[PDB]
């Protein structure tokens, strides 16, 4: 009776809170916090006495309307309610722990977002601050919700309807309401990823959001355009970028009529001026989780249309201000060039050097004869800074379609740009603002360096005359470029293995420095200070490097040990987002992919194609069973298949990759030591984690892992999914309970608890150090080193500070940190990455 | 010698946090001033004459001062409410060892101030109602 | 650059890699700072001038940075490293002997402008030292003090005291293994920490951190304690020492361990963060040697080790956990072992001195919790500490608004009144009864006005007697 009566009360009250605002809403929230606490205590007491814990349909239909009300309070204007509502989230986590003690899969199955909910409570334990400061913390948390549910998906759709009605009253009718509107919009932008997947309600939010960007309202218009630009640039969820870039492009493509003639309308100018500010913020900050989404879509055709529109605005105080900001966006766009996707990068970078070199007209302000036209000086500075960044490692390409031959066409093209920079260089002479000319002259000499560095054959002849220039500082720079060219071989010449093989030999020995007690100061220091956005790059470089030196165990022992001991989650923590987890993903995905293909390929061919299995079903659910299906017939077939798959895995111990045995051993040791400092078995957790994170996903979905060419038939798809549960239970050393469907198999799983353990023993019984098995190949791995030398250089300052604090007993006068500065300065700045020849791709 | 001065400091900080005394936000969400009260209460168990005699003079000044304005009056009603609530706990928590050693003080220092509230008061319908309840418990 | 590309010399390929790497270090902004030309983009541009044949340059910016003898060591040791690498490939090379002779000729002669620098160089490139030389270095230190107090030209000779102490740091490890001076040089480090100057205090510790380190490699503390080793060698000249204790106010015959910690407490006030960490290491090192003599796990609380554990309280996480307050393994302030009234009065004075000068929220929190706890555990002797707590508490009661820092303070007030009404058994002048009346003064901040305390006349006589006793001739 208690669970039926108590939940019905909760259903009624939780429906009124979301119905509409009330004066006393904040008070009902505090009372509601305590009702939940009492419900937890009774459940704990009842569970101890008898596990039984009834869950009628009303229990689930009221457990959901509660989450639909704890989200919708996160944008309440009152700061008091929002701080309370975050606290209540903790009680949902606790009630899940009591209902199921298996934190491995039960906790993360009843409450899919368990991990992030624990972070909501911690934030609430912070000093109270203003509304703006707090909202920028709520959003960051909302951006981390991953899995759709009924609470996430209905909260977004419920508050959207409220958002769509507030807008009409603000606009259609000609400050308190305006602050509520600003909160709702930030809510939908940050928590829109869940509701993603034509006419879906998410794609209608975007449409309405690109009409307010050009809102011309007499009274409030200004504030709407300003907040929309701020929210859509800084707070949007990364999972929505592809839907944005693809919607801004289709809005700008209508400003050009047939034959490509622009159409100035005084509102297209306002739209094309917000887009630049949105794209400048959205690109100029690094947000976690955007790596896989930023590079999914191309923005080439949108950027070309932006320069080709502003090109026609003309000369004025306003037009010259738009041109300056467009040049600053291009400079940021070239800083993120390794996270974007290009269909033709060489022609794109060539076709914008052509456009932006037409605004670099010099002496315009003197000819302008106006004092307000000092801006045109700033435009030259902006355009040259952009052009320098576009020419770094850029081969010149003449736009084809003309009779002139390729070699002769490139030479005429180099001369065009060279003579342009020389003319600009002469006008910056001191005789012909002592700071403005100093900067602009520095850039022009740094753009001829890049043009020549990449086109030595095409344009060395036109440049030899720079050695007798009238400016002694220009002759010095030109004679340092000629020095670099001479030291680089004209072609490969098989000189990489000789000329450069020993150049970086000292670099790798520095990072692999076996710091006393095996601490690896450089590697560990590098981990902390690198930005999170670059954690994918760091995992690949570190793992590849150390393994090539036969020290992979050393890196891992220092990497997993910290998190396992730091957090009681131990193995569980390696499945979130953190550097220690990304090293795990890399090892499985690169070293284990071939292990699975040679294992599951022959077996899946049998069941999928063999005649014996032409007409079979693996449906053992009586409720779902069809009238013609026979339960006895279905059960026997499913059991036989599990014998084939399970048997094959056990016999494949010898072929287990060497790279993965070290990973398994570290967990065995790290977990074993974890118990030491605190009847649990070490091998129990290693095997369970290995099965759930490595093998099970491959079996369940072999097509989406590349083991198969086409999706399996639905019949076989069901069979594989059920077999996974049986295989998982054997590893966990558990039997079937509460699921009468699978109970008949509890005899088969029990008989296999022994054989499974022996298998886990073989892989995890390798020595902590590979003394028995040793070899020395010592791969040069030239292409990997250049990535390392590029990563160290960009983080020189931060890496130095971190190392200085530690190693106190022995000063840093000759500690690794002092060796790094000497070696980095000796090697010099890293080269420029070459243009990309494919679309963006990841691991 | 020295510690005597320490007691005065705790007593003195009690005065400068009464609402009628200018509120300088030293309350710090009232947690800081809340701690000062409880520490003052505990000291009474060992220095009964000093703490009590300190509180009569604090109360004697608050009563005998002039204020104008509706906002100012609400403070005076609120400040005196705190003094009596605190003054009663000092008496209530004293060990019951028949510590009847205050003959001089009461006759001319404390009583002529408590009797002031108990007079039938027509200044306020509600304000005087709660004070007379508070002053009766002390007497 | 000339050594690398010289033909008359045949350096192996290993050596040439060393010279090329040194050639790059000297161009870093670290070395530009040692040579005194920071704020300069390129040194070559400033060295030359294009119009040297036309006009004469006019010097400007007469302000010139001060040169520190610690910078000369870094330069003098990077150059010594270069020379040695070359001497390996040159048989019967005489480069280092010739450089050594030039250094001597200037170190041991009176010159205000060259002797300080030559002394530092001499102690860095020397491979041997005899008793006679170690005698002359101390005699220079003796005279530098004498001249310093006589006249106002103090800074001139305060540098000659710094270079002498720096040299003794570099030369002691080369002394004879059985010389008596390995121990007598401990009383020179202490006598240099009593002069109250940041530069003399910084150089004094470096001679003490290594003096302990050297004595271990000779295994002198294997079967003894620091109090016995250093106090035995002080016995012959106790008459002069007995007067230095009286003025400084820290008796070494009463409680050696608390007297020594009375000198190392001022190191928390040093402006340089790198010297505060050095004094923390010395405290760890002295704790290990005293317990090992007792075989007491290096963290046990006893009469010998209580002093060092009080000082490390606010810096070391391990000490707090291993010695935690009872009313939350063992616990500090144990009344079963800390029974003597004296030893429980020198522990509270240390705890009150640290708070008086500390100005960190976190540090004050931890210390006031132990003082509050100590009020109930040592009611009799607590009132010998009121003055060190009087002023700062008075302000804290009024203006503080931190609940974390306010609860422990209120505990102290509640405990003084409760235990009052008893006649004062121990007064505030109890410590002066047996010497330690200067513990709370010596640990104060360094004085801006760099003036010799004027009892240095006693130190000069003390050193003079030291030479005669152990270096008769
Ligand atoms: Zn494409």
């Amino acid at each position: 009776t208690f669970w039926e009566i108590s939940s019905q009360m909760l259903f009624y009250i939780c429906k009124k809170l979301t119905s509409h605002q009330m004066l006393s809403s904040t008070e009902i929230l505090k009372w509601l916090r305590e009702i939940l606490i009492c419900r937890n205590k009774f459940l704990l007491k009842n569970k101890q006495a008898d596990r039984s814990s009834g869950t009628p349909p009303i229990c689930r239909q009221a457990q959901t309307k509660l989450e639909v009300a704890l989200y919708m309070f996160l944008w309440n204007p009152d700061t008091e309610a929002v701080l309370v509502a975050m606290s209540c989230f903790r009680h949902l986590c606790e009630e899940a722990d009591i209902r199921c003690g298996v934190d491995e899969v039960s906790v993360h199955n009843l409450l899919p977002n368990y991990n992030t909910f624990m972070e909501f409570a911690s934030v609430s334990n912070m000093m109270s601050t203003g509304r703006a400061a707090l909202q920028k913390r709520v959003m960051a948390l909302l951006r981390r919700i991953e899995h759709p549910t009924a609470g996430n998906t209905e909260a977004w759709e419920d508050t959207h309807a409220k958002w769509e009605q507030a807008t009409k009253l603000i606009l259609n009718y000609p400050t308190d309401s305006l602050q509520e509107w600003i909160n709702m919009t930030g809510f939908l932008c940050a928590l829109g990823g869940v509701c993603l997947q034509a006419d879906t309600p998410v794609s209608k939010f975007m449409d309405r959001l690109l009409s307010l960007m050009v809102c011309n309202h007499e009274k409030v218009g200004l504030q709407i355009r300003t907040n929309v630009k701020d929210l859509v640039g800084l707070e949007l969820s990364p999972a929505l970028y592809p839907m944005l870039f693809n919607k801004l492009k289709n809005t700008i493509s209508k400003f050009f009529d047939s034959q490509g003639q622009v159409l100035l309308t005084d509102t297209n100018t306002q739209f094309v001026e917000q887009t630049i500010a949105i794209m400048k913020n959205l690109l100029d900050n690094h947000t976690e989780g955007s790596s896989e989404h930023l590079g999914q879509a191309s923005i080439e055709t949108m950027m070309l249309n932006l320069v080709r529109y502003v090109r026609v605005l003309g000369n004025m105080v306003h037009a010259i201000q738009i041109k300056t900001k467009l040049c600053q966006l291009v400079e940021v766009m070239m800083a993120r060039r390794d996270d974007l996707s290009f269909c033709q990068e060489m022609k794109f970078r060539n076709k914008m050097v052509e456009y932006l070199t037409d605004w670099v007209m010099g002496t315009s302000n003197q000819a302008a004869d106006d004092d307000v036209k000092c801006l045109t000086r700033d435009l030259d500075q902006a355009s040259m800074e952009a052009v320098v960044s576009l020419l770094a490692g850029l081969p010149l390409q003449p736009e084809e379609g003309d009779g002139v031959e390729l070699m002769e066409a490139k030479s005429q093209l180099f001369l065009k740009y060279f003579t342009l920079f020389m003319n600009l260089l002469n006008d910056c002479s001191e005789v012909e603002m002592s700071r403005r000319l100093a900067s602009l002259r520095h850039c022009t000499v740094l753009a001829m360096s890049n043009l020549l560095n990449a086109n030595v054959d095409s344009g060395l002849m036109h440049s030899i005359g720079l050695g007798y220039h009238k400016d002694l500082q220009t002759r010095a720079t030109f004679m340092e470029v000629l020095t670099k060219i001479l030291q680089q071989g004209t072609e490969f010449d098989t000189l990489a293995e000789t000329v450069l093989a020993d150049r970086f030999e000292r670099l790798v020995e520095l990072v692999t420095m076996m710091g006393d007690q095996g601490e690896l100061p450089i590697a560990m220091a590098l981990a902390n200070v690198v930005p999170c956005s670059q954690w994918d790059e760091l995992a690949r470089v570190l793992v590849t490097l150390f393994d090539s030196r036969h020290l992979l165990y050393q890196l891992l022992w220092n990497m997993f040990s910290k998190e396992v001991e730091l957090a009681d989650s131990m193995q569980t923590l390696f499945r979130g987002n953190s550097l220690a987890s990304k090293i795990m993903t890399f090892c499985f995905k690169v070293y284990g992919a071939t292990y699975l293909q040679k294992l599951l390929d022959p077996l899946l061919r049998i069941v999928i194609t063999s005649s014996d299995w032409q007409h079979v079903s693996f449906e053992v659910d009586p409720t779902r069973l069809e009238p013609s299906e026979s339960l006895e017939e279905n059960q026997r077939n499913l059991l036989q298949m599990t014998e084939k798959f399970f048997h094959a895995i056990i016999s494949s111990s010898s072929e287990f990759p060497p790279q993965l045995r070290s990973v398994c051993h570290c967990l065995y040791q790290a977990t074993c030591h974890s118990l030491l400092n605190k009847p649990q078995n070490s091998i129990g957790a290693v095997g369970s984690a290995m099965f759930l994170r490595f093998i099970n996903p491959a079996i369940v979905s072999p097509y989406e892992a590349g083991i198969l060419d086409k999706k399996p038939p639905p019949r076989i798809e069901r069979g594989l999914k059920l077999m996974s549960k049986i295989l998982q239970s054997i590893a966990n050393h558990v039997l079937f309970t509460k699921e009468e469907h699978m109970r008949p198999f509890n005899d088969f799983v029990k008989s296999n608890f022994d054989a499974a353990r022996r298998f886990f023993l073989d892989i995890a019984s390798d020595c902590p150090t590979s003394d028995a098995v040793n070899h020395s190949l010592s791969f040069i791995s030239d292409g990997n080193v250049l990535a390392l030398h590029r990563l160290l250089w960009n983080n020189q300052e931060k890496i130095g500070q971190y190392l200085s604090s530690n190693r106190d007993h022995k000063a840093v006068g000759r500690r690794p940190f002092d060796k790094m500065a000497t070696l980095l300065a000796y090697l010099g700045p890293p080269e420029h990455k070459p243009v990309a020849d494919t679309h963006w791709s990841s691991l | 010698h020295r510690p005597v001065e320490w007691v005065q400091a705790v007593v003195s900080r009690f005065d400068e946090q009464l609402p009628i005394k200018t509120g300088q936000q030293n309350t710090h969400t009232k947690v800081s001033t809340e701690h000062n009260k409880e520490c003052l209460i505990n000291i009474s168990k060992y220095k009964f004459s000093l703490v009590i005699s300190g509180l009569t003079t604090i109360l004697k000044n608050v009563n005998n001062m002039r204020i104008f304005g509706e906002a100012a009056e609400k403070n005076l009603y609120l400040s005196q409410l705190i003094i009596l609530d605190t003054l009663e706990k000092c008496l209530a928590g004293q060990p019951k060892d028949t510590m009847r050693l205050d003959e001089t003080m009461l006759v001319k220092q404390l009583l002529p101030e408590i009797c002031h509230f108990l007079h039938t008061c027509r200044e306020g319908n509600q304000h005087a109602a709660e004070l007379r309840n508070s002053a009766s418990g002390v007497l | 650059h000339s050594l690398c590309t010289c033909s008359q010399l045949h350096f192996s390929e290993e050596t040439k890699q060393v010279l090329r790497l040194s050639l790059t270090e000297f161009s870093l902004p670290k070395f530009y700072l040692l040579f005194g030309i920071s704020k300069v983009k390129s040194a070559a541009v400033i060295a030359f001038r294009s119009s040297y044949r036309d006009r004469s340059f006019s010097p400007g910016s007469y302000e010139r940075e001060t040169f520190a003898l610690t910078s000369l060591e870094t330069v003098t040791e990077a150059l010594l490293e270069i020379m040695e690498a070359c001497m390996r490939d040159i048989p019967t090379c005489k480069w280092l002997d010739q450089w050594t002779e030039l250094a001597q000729r200037f170190a041991f002669q009176y010159n205000p402008s060259l002797q300080p620098r030559a002394l530092v160089v001499f102690g860095c490139i020397s491979k041997r030292v005899s008793h006679g030389q170690i005698k002359q270095i101390i005699r220079i230190l003796s005279k530098a003090l004498e001249s310093c107090l006589k006249g106002p030209d103090t800074y001139n000779s305060q540098v000659l005291i710094e270079a002498t102490v720096i040299a003794l740091t570099k030369l002691q490890p080369l002394l004879n293994k059985d010389s008596p001076l390995h121990k007598a040089l401990f009383w020179v480090a202490v006598a240099v920490l009593q002069l109250d100057e940041v530069n003399l205090y910084s150089a004094g510790t470096a001679l003490l951190e290594q003096n302990l380190h050297t004595l271990d490699s000779l295994r002198i503390f294997n079967d003894k304690s620091p109090e016995e080793v250093f106090m035995a060698i002080r016995n012959p000249l106790e008459w002069h020492c007995k007067q230095m204790d009286h003025f400084v106010g820290l008796n070494f015959n009463s409680n050696f361990n608390f007297a020594l910690v009375g000198h190392l407490l001022k190191g928390y006030r040093h402006p340089s963060p790198a010297i505060v960490a050095r004094t923390v290491r010395i405290l760890h090192t002295l704790l290990t040697l005293v317990n090992k003599h007792r075989n007491c796990d290096k963290f046990e609380v006893n009469t010998q080790s209580v002093a060092y554990l009080a000082a490390l309280l606010t810096v070391s996480e391990e000490v707090r956990s291993r010695c935690s307050l009872k009313h939350r393994s063992n616990v500090l302030l144990d009344e079963e072992v800390l029974t003597d009234p004296k030893i429980q009065a020198l522990l509270l004075t240390v705890l009150a001195t640290l708070v008086k000068y500390t100005t960190d929220e976190f540090d004050q929190r931890i210390l006031y919790e132990y003082l509050a706890e100590a009020s109930v555990v040592f009611p009799k002797v607590f009132p010998v500490v009121h003055n060190l707590l009087d002023s700062k508490i008075n302000t804290l009661l009024s203006l503080c608004q931190d609940p974390n820092l306010l609860n422990p303070i209120h505990g102290i007030v509640q405990s003084v009144v409760y235990h009052e009404e008893s006649p004062p058994q121990y007064q505030t002048s109890y410590l002066q009864s047996f010497g330690f009346n200067g513990l709370w003064r010596f640990a104060g901040p360094f004085s801006k006005q760099t003036q010799i305390p004027d009892y240095a006349e006693l130190i000069v006589k003390f050193l003079d007697a030291l030479i005669d006793t152990y270096l008769p001739g």
